[PDB]
């Protein structure tokens, strides 16, 4: 029997590549602050494995946070998409998530669902470092149950 | 032919909002920049003319956010100024201390991002920590942590919590220790400073005629400030001394920046001594609302409460124009009322939005290389600049 | 505090074990004793005299004073 | 030959782990193709190019100052002949003629990297 | 006043000059000054582990949105509508029918947490203290869905915890 | 025997550099005042692994080469020269004793430029073709100035073996009959890895190490091999230049002992300079190298010609 | 000299705190493993320590056990574990358990 | 002079210490006393065998028995 092996080989890989996951920081606007101090030592990112680093080409996940506006959509669409297949999209704030304190007006993009498809929704204006870094450990949670690999094996 | 047209990139690691940029150069050197602003742009000017005055003014908080409770204090002096209002004093000596508090925020964060993206990754750390500690005191003021309001006009709501200024005195007490700190991990740095020298000089005059409001004007000579010759509140009392210097230079505004932190130590140290006892909002009924209190079981506290909050109070037509000493220089907010409650047209004035604009002519003597500390040598946001 | 000294620690190990193992490896394979260093021909020329008169092939065995006898 | 059959072994654990690098990410669970990749206009990173002297200069004198440093090599082996006299005087001759060099194109407009 | 720097003569006479060129050679401000002020290393580092420790917090704290009601529940709010009149995001939902008893509650009281911007207005305007901003934040949600409450989600969010809101509440209305 | 040696060579050294990056993000963690990686296993030991395979699995990612040729070449040839380089250092015993030697590595260190020229090469992307010959120019100049350095230090050696200056040293580490050019060699390997001050970087700058470090996903986890491997060579490389330990026969795993931690806690110093200080611009580094270093290198070296024939001891050529 | 005391710190905690495997357990768990502190009213599964007020910030500190809701397990450990009136003086709020 | 090496030496520490050690590095080995000592080592160090000649017929001197003293002594190295 293989599947033991292939459960297995699951936790590996993933548990692997959910324990580093280091993304970039888009970081629009004020949210970026707030994103900063859960890089401050306090709160500090890098005892959970996230590392600190910025291109879209080493990225694991993407941050969405600030606000998306129409003129910068199309540049965002385009650096979610010279990525690693595998990726996620977390979106932070009030504005990304739906619009936030604006959600009208014209410029700004109302959620960055129109853009690009989400997956952790963490909301908070700017949300606390300590909610934003539990989005991220949920992303994690999220990384544990994808078994993706025993549906390639088709049972 | 030769040239180039070059392009910005997305993000540094700490980066507050993105810009694109196009420069027209030579072999690395820029003969011409162009930055294009108005990628991030909210249009709150539009909204603030669909919300009443109590409503609009989280607006006012984080259209510039890094520095906040200053843009707080500009538009709530703003509308006090045309309403014919005085807040009381212990209102005014609050609102004065955590604008120093703001200022210390703004420019600890203007000099260490400005370090990280040069280059320099620690000290960011090492003082972001306390900027924590900062917020960590919001966090009691106002019940939250950055946007939180904790303005209005009419003076400030919900004074401090009992037992909050031992803290701030704590804070207060070594801060000064930590910044020097800061000032051996650079200042004689052969490196920092040989990198930062002449790069980006400014003609007195010139900086008038551009507009330039802030460390700008303090560091290149033409010795101006709105703290001391217009003063707008209590701030007028408390005594310290504004920086200044002579070579224009990009590193006097950075030394102008950091003493300008030290004095808002002793701005704060003397406003925690003179802290008078009198109250936190102004004493009318139809300005701002009446605490819980007198809400209930009096009745015309109550119909002010509902209305004031439904309707918001009126204020008569004027144009005025207030400008404040925020930490990227002058700010200020032109507001127009119609008799009405609502504004009408309020333009907010972007320090960022002036400075920018100077990079054509700053950035025309060194190449792109430098034309990073260029841009971040004069505080800016672009969240500010556009609005 | 102590979180990289375990990780030193463990490069300490890391960069030490190709030493003393390069070491054991020429005290054992070699025989006894050190590798020759043949960096000049003379040097050579002895080894190979020691292999000739070791009537084992090997410059290990060194024979001895008295294999004259 | 020893050092040899390190430098098969060398270039082979290069060669196998390029080999396993390749593979699994294509070799990997699911792999998907769409995006456009437009190579297409001049301006995405800088634009065209007018390739400057200065950098090419700095190959050249990247050559001079070779050849002299390495004919200035082998020194370590002359240091000590049954002639001090001489060695000194060329040995002092020879990278003080590198120095020479260097102090006439550091005189000239060379160099100055601000243009 | 002004007090300015960087005006200051650099004494090129000698002694001065000597510590110049040792400066400027020998690197002993960069090494001595920097080299040692990181070498304060030593310093417990300021870390918290998140799930196992939480930072400061503040009883006027604003987390999400939960309804509350009187003792022997009441749904103790009225309708007024205020909460949504003051919302600068307009982001509420308020539609009330007279129930059975005669008194009157609201049928669709609705959130959008997107829109949200976590002001602390909706807590002031209620009269009744219907609706507080939460102690807990507790949210990152898999579906943009899930962010817009009911009526119905907000009172849950209620129940499940009171007393907490009841301590922060019994602890800063002396303030408001 | 001999696979044996190669490979208890070459596989600690790999194991070497996983663990290395594990400290160095550990000491600049606390060094920036912040505890580094403590939840990916026990106190960060399992961090590497996980850096391992997962960047190993994230998939190819662009673009079109337009060469398949060089591609596939340049990531060979710069780990090849990165563990090639390894052979001659002495330790107790040098696994190939190679007369020359200290020359030898001198070349090869040469010639781990072509990963430059070629990767940066095959980007198609215009930029970084630009980025990687600035790159290649700053190497390359400091290739100039470290081997009249080498061709300085090592004549108080007599001889290139590399293994007779573990005799020099025996008395005397070499850092005391020079510290100077010890210390503007210490600099010179800071050069070419391009550790801060004189890194390349990210936001807005020339951006070499943008497509650089960005493309080739898992052979940018091999040029990242390379580059941290070749860190921890320069930091032996200097131990043993510069100073050294008493090596006693029958033992030698005691000087292999004393060596490891000089090294090691060397190779921190690195790791933590890249934290102190900021970045040059990049024409102030290469007419930094021009101004300075290399005139004063011209002095020293003709002052190491004249000097050993004034106090009458030349070197003992064996 | 001073050292062993430094070693008698931990050696105490680590002997007094899990026994023999305690110490991996707690040590896996939380990579944080602390000087045993009080006892914290274990009210649910999750155990509470409140440290002798040694240093803020990292003042108090918890483990979530297993078996919540009987549902999930160990190691899915994360916020919303705690009851309300334990999330209110763990996060500083009020300075009474 | 004096006011143009104070200045050189002001801005441009390097590029005169470099001049220094050059000059120095020149002009020292003419001067110091240790000198010939090098170069008398240097030659005291046989590469190659050294090759007997017929003896008798010739004016004696550097003698048969390696011992008898009448050659050169390099015993100053002995003791030095
Ligand atoms: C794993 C468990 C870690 C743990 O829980 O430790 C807490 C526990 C005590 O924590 P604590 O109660 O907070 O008391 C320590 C002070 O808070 C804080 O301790 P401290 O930092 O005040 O004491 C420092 C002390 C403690 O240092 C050591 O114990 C390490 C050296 C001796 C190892 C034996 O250092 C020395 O005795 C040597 C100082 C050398 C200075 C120069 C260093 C240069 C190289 C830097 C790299 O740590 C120990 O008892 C240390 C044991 C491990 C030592 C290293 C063993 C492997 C080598
Ligand atoms: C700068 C790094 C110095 C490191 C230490 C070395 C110290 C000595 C360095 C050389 C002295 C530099 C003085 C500054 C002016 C140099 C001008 C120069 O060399 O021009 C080329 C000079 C030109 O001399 P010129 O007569 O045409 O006048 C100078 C004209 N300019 C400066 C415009 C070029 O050419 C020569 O000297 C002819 C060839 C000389 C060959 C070598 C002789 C060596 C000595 C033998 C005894
Ligand atoms: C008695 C007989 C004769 C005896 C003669 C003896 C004479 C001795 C005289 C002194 C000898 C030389 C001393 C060292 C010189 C090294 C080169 C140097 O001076 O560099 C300085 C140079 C100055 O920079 P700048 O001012 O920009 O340039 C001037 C250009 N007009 O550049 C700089 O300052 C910037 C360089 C910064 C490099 C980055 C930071 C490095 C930090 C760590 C350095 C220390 C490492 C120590 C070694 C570690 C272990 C090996
Ligand atoms: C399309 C590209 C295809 C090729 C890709 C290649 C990728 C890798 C390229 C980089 C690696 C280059 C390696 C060069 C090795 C040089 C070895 C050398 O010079 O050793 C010196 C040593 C001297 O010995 P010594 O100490 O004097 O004496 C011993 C005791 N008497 O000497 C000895 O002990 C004798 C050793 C002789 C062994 C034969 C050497 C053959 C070298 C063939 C090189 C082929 C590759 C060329 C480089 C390509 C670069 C792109
Ligand atoms: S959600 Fe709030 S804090 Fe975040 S970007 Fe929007 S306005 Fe700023
Ligand atoms: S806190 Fe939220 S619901 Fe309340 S008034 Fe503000 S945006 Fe509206
Ligand atoms: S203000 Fe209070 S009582 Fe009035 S409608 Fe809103 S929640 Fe209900």
């Amino acid at each position: 029997r293989g599947e033991y092996v292939v459960a297995k080989l699951d936790d590996l890989i993933n548990w692997a590549r959910r324990s580093s996951l280091w993304p970039m920081t888009f970081g629009l606007a004020c949210c970026a602050v707030e994103m900063m101090h859960m890089a401050a030592p306090r709160y500090d990112m890098d005892r959970f494995g996230v590392v600190f680093r910025a291109s879209p080409r080493q990225s694991d996940v993407m941050i969405v946070a600030g606000t998306l506006t129409n003129k910068m959509a199309p540049a965002l669409r385009k650096v979610y998409d010279q990525m690693p297949e595998p990726r996620y999209v977390v979106s932070m704030g009030s504005c990304a998530n739906g619009g936030g304190y604006y959600h009208y007006s014209y410029s700004v993009v109302r959620g960055c669902d129109r853009i690009v498809p989400v997956d952790i929704y963490v909301p908070g204006c700017p949300p606390t470092a300590e909610a934003l870094l539990y989005g991220i450990l949920q992303l994690q949670k999220k990384i544990k149950r994808e078994k993706r690999l025993r549906i390639w094996y088709r049972r | 032919v030769s040239n180039l047209t070059l392009n910005f990139g997305p993000q540094h690691p700490a980066a507050h909002g993105v810009l694109r940029l196009v420069m027209e150069l030579s072999g690395e050197m820029v003969r011409k920049c162009d930055p294009h602003i108005g990628l991030l742009h909210r249009g709150t000017e539009k909204l603030i003319e669909y919300k009443t005055y109590l409503q609009a003014l989280p607006y006012f908080d984080r259209l510039d956010y890094v520095s906040m409770m200053c843009n707080e204090q500009a538009y709530s002096l703003a509308v006090e100024k045309l309403l014919n209002i005085q807040p009381p004093p212990r209102a005014q000596w609050i609102r004065v201390l955590f604008g120093e508090i703001t200022r210390l925020l703004n420019h600890i964060m203007a000099v260490t991002t400005h370090a990280l993206d040069i280059g320099a990754m620690t000290p960011f750390f090492w003082m972001f920590e306390e900027r924590e500690k900062m917020f960590e005191f919001y966090e009691r003021v106002s019940g939250a942590r950055m946007h939180a309001a904790y303005v209005r006009p009419g003076g400030v709501h919900q004074d401090l919590p009992l037992g909050l200024m031992d803290d701030i005195y704590e804070f207060s007490k070594n801060f000064s220790l930590r910044i020097d700190e800061l000032e051996e991990m650079l200042t004689n740095n052969r490196i920092w400073r040989n990198r930062t020298v002449d790069i980006g000089v400014v003609t007195a005059e010139d900086a008038l005629n551009y507009g330039f409001s802030g460390v700008m004007l303090r560091g290149s000579g033409i010795q101006w400030d709105l703290r001391k010759t217009q003063p707008y509140d209590v701030y007028d009392q408390v005594e310290f001394d504004v920086p200044i210097g002579s070579r224009g230079d990009c590193y006097d505004r950075y030394l102008c920046r950091v003493e300008e932190m030290r004095q808002s130590i002793r701005i704060i140290s003397q406003c925690l001594n003179k802290m008078p006892p009198g109250e936190i909002k102004v004493d009318d009924a139809k300005v701002s609302p009446p605490k819980r209190a007198e809400m209930k079981t009096s009745m015309e506290s109550l119909i002010h409460h509902f209305k004031l909050y439904t309707e918001g109070y009126q204020v008569p037509p004027g144009a005025t124009y207030t400008a404040i000493e925020a930490p990227k220089g002058e700010f200020g907010v032109y507001l127009v009322s119609d008799g009405s409650s609502r504004p009408y047209r309020c333009k907010i004035k972007a320090p960022g939005f002036a400075h920018l604009a100077g990079l054509d002519k700053m950035s025309k003597g060194h190449m792109l290389a430098d034309v990073v500390a260029i841009i971040g040598t004069q505080d800016i946001v672009f969240g500010e600049v556009d609005r | 505090w102590f979180e990289v000294l375990p990780g030193i620690a463990v490069m300490g190990v890391c960069l030490f074990i190709p030493g003393m193992a390069t070491a054991r490896i020429h005290r054992f394979s070699n025989g006894g004793r050190e590798k020759r260093v043949a960096h000049y021909s003379y040097q050579w020329y002895l080894m190979e005299r020691d292999r000739r008169v070791s009537g084992v092939n090997r410059y290990y065995v060194s024979k001895g004073l008295e294999n004259i006898d | 030959m020893n050092l040899m059959i390190t430098l098969l072994t060398n270039f082979t654990l290069a060669t196998l782990l390029v080999t396993i690098a390749f593979w699994l990410p294509q070799l990997n669970v699911y792999s998907e193709k769409t995006s456009p990749y437009e190579c297409g206009f001049d301006p995405m990173g800088s634009a065209r190019l007018p390739f400057s002297m200065k950098f090419f200069l700095v190959a050249i004198t990247f050559l001079l100052f070779d050849l002299e440093i390495a004919l200035l090599l082998p020194l370590p082996w002359a240091s000590q002949t049954t002639n001090l006299n001489t060695m000194l005087t060329m040995a002092l001759l020879l990278i003080f003629l590198l120095a020479v060099s260097l102090a006439y194109e550091w005189t000239q407009k060379g160099l100055e990297w601000t243009e | 006043t002004y007090k300015y720097v960087n005006l200051r003569e650099p004494s090129m006479d000698m002694k001065s000059v000597t510590d110049r060129a040792a400066q400027t050679l020998l690197w002993t401000e960069l090494i001595r000054g920097l080299g040692m002020t990181l070498s304060y290393l030593f310093r417990e580092p300021a870390t918290i582990n998140y799930p196992f420790e939480k930072g400061p917090l503040s009883p006027r704290f604003r987390g999400e949105h939960a309804l509350r009601r009187y003792p022997s529940g009441e749904e103790r709010c009225i309708a007024c509508k205020l909460c949504e009149a003051v919302c600068p995001a307009q982001a509420i939902t308020i539609e009330a029918e007279p129930r059975a008893d005669g008194s009157r509650r609201t049928t669709r009281y609705d959130i959008d947490m997107t829109k949200c911007i976590y002001c602390g207005f909706c807590q002031e305007a209620c009269p009744v203290d219907a609706i507080v901003e939460g102690p807990n934040f507790e949210f990152s949600t898999e579906t943009h869905e899930e962010l817009l409450y009911n009526k119905e989600k907000l009172l849950n969010n209620g129940d499940k915890w009171e007393a907490e809101i009841a301590a922060n509440i019994q602890a800063d209305y002396l303030y408001r | 025997m001999f696979m044996i040696n190669v490979l208890t060579l070459i596989i600690p050294i790999l194991l070497a550099v996983a663990f290395l990056t594990l400290v160095e993000r550990k000491v600049l963690g606390y060094m920036q005042f912040r505890k580094g990686p403590n939840v990916v296993g026990p106190y960060g030991l399992l961090q590497p692994i996980a850096d391992a395979i997962k960047l190993f699995i994230k998939e190819p990612l662009r673009p079109a080469t337009s060469s398949i040729s060089m591609f596939i070449l340049a990531p060979i040839l710069a780990l090849t020269l990165a563990l090639t380089m390894w052979i001659p250092l002495p330790m107790p015993y040098p696994l190939i004793n190679m007369n020359l030697g200290v020359l030898f590595m001198l070349a090869m260190s040469s010639l781990a430029v072509y990963s430059i020229l070629w990767s940066g090469w095959a980007s198609n992307s215009k930029y970084a073709l630009i980025g990687a010959l600035r790159a290649v120019a700053q190497t390359i100049s400091y290739e100039v100035t470290l081997a009249i350095i080498l061709l300085s230090v090592l004549l108080m050696n007599g001889s290139f073996t590399l293994s007779t200056l573990i005799i020099t040293q025996e008395q005397v580490w070499l850092i005391f009959p020079a510290w100077p050019l010890a210390m503007m060699w210490f600099i010179s390997t800071l050069a070419e890895t391009n550790r801060a001050p004189f890194d390349l970087t990210e936001g807005e700058s020339e951006l070499v190490s943008g497509f650089n470090v960005e493309y080739a996903a898992g052979p940018f986890a091999l040029f990242f091999m390379a580059e941290y491997a070749n860190i921890i060579m320069m930091n032996i490389f200097t131990t043993t230049l510069f100073l050294g330990a008493f090596h006693n026969p029958y033992m030698p795993e005691l000087y292999t002992i004393n060596f490891t931690i000089k090294s090691l806690l060397l190779s921190i110093t690195f790791l933590w300079i890249r934290a102190s200080y900021p970045r040059f611009r990049y024409d102030q580094l290469m007419h930094l190298l021009w101004k300075n270093f290399l005139p004063l290198t011209l002095a020293l070296c003709m002052w190491h010609v004249s000097l050993p024939i004034l106090l009458s001891s030349i070197p003992p050529q064996t | 000299m001073e050292l062993l005391q430094v070693l008698k710190r931990g050696l105490q905690q680590v002997s007094g705190h899990g026994g023999l495997r305690g110490y991996l357990r707690v040590l896996f768990r939380a990579n944080d493993v602390r000087v045993g502190t009080l006892v914290g009213e274990d009210k649910y599964g999750n155990k509470y320590y409140e440290d002798n007020k040694q240093f803020f910030g990292r003042h108090r500190w918890v483990i979530y056990t297993t078996e919540m809701n009987g549902k999930n397990t160990f190691w899915d450990v994360d916020g919303s574990m705690v009851p309300p009136e334990w999330h209110r003086w763990l996060h500083c709020m009020t300075d009474d358990p | 002079v004096a006011a143009f090496l104070k200045n050189v030496w002001a801005k441009e520490p390097v590029l005169v210490a470099s001049f220094a050690i050059a000059g120095l590095a020149v002009i020292l080995p003419t001067l110091s006393p240790y000198t010939k000592y090098s170069l008398m080592i240097n030659r005291a160090t046989p590469y190659n065998y050294p090759v007997p000649l017929r003896d008798d017929g010739n004016m004696p001197d550097v003698p048969s028995h390696p011992q008898d003293p009448q050659g050169p002594s390099l015993e100053w190295l002995k003791r030095l």
